[PDB]
């Protein structure tokens, strides 16, 4: 399903952003 | 009248999307709660631009799936944003990522048609963000919390 696949990638990117902040 | 959070949100998001799609700054400094809005936009420029740089190829893949399966990108993007938050997790990292991808979509729309306006995309993003996370945004002090979360306090 296309919606899930896109959301999954954005979640991975967002998690990357959060890891950067508290480093 | 009413709803200062929605207005403020839309102004910050509209200008960022408008800059990114056209490549020009609005000038037109401030209005209403300018200081917070001015720092939020600069924070959005720094983080937003970085997210798009660092995940450019991933965004291209999402963009392709977005175009092929359904007709309207703004309607389709809304589906994505809701699903992103469907697990019940909310944080600034996710919010800024969704705005960053919206800016990516805005560029794409200006390429396929140079006359396309960004307002429908921006107001749709602002609609999801403000309506569905109203009280959460309020608890984080709105855009003051957004600014501080992404503000590096010591360079050393
Ligand atoms: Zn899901
Ligand atoms: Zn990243
Ligand atoms: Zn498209
Ligand atoms: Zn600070």
């Amino acid at each position: 399903q296309w919606v899930r696949e896109i959301a999954a990638g954005l979640r991975r990117a967002a998690d990357d952003v959060n890891a950067q902040v508290e480093r | 009248g009413s709803d200062e959070l929605y207005r403020q949100s839309l102004e910050i998001i509209s200008r960022y999307l408008r800059e990114q799609a056209t490549g020009a700054k609005d000038t037109k400094p401030m209005g209403r709660s300018g200081a917070t809005s001015r720092k939020a936009l600069e924070t959005l420029r720094r983080v937003g631009d970085g997210v798009q740089r660092n995940h450019e190829t991933a965004f291209q893949g999402m963009l392709r799936k977005l175009d092929i399966k359904n007709e309207d990108d703004v309607k389709s993007l809304s589906r994505v944003m809701i699903h992103v938050f469907s697990d019940g997790v909310t944080n600034w990292g996710r919010i800024v990522t969704l705005i960053s991808f919206g800016a990516f979509v805005a560029k794409h729309l200006k390429t396929i048609n140079q006359e396309s306006c960004i307002e429908p995309l921006a107001e749709s993003i602002t609609d999801v963000l403000v309506r569905t996370k109203r009280d959460w945004l309020v608890k984080q002090r709105g855009w003051d919390g957004f600014v501080e979360f992404f503000h590096v306090e010591d360079l050393e």
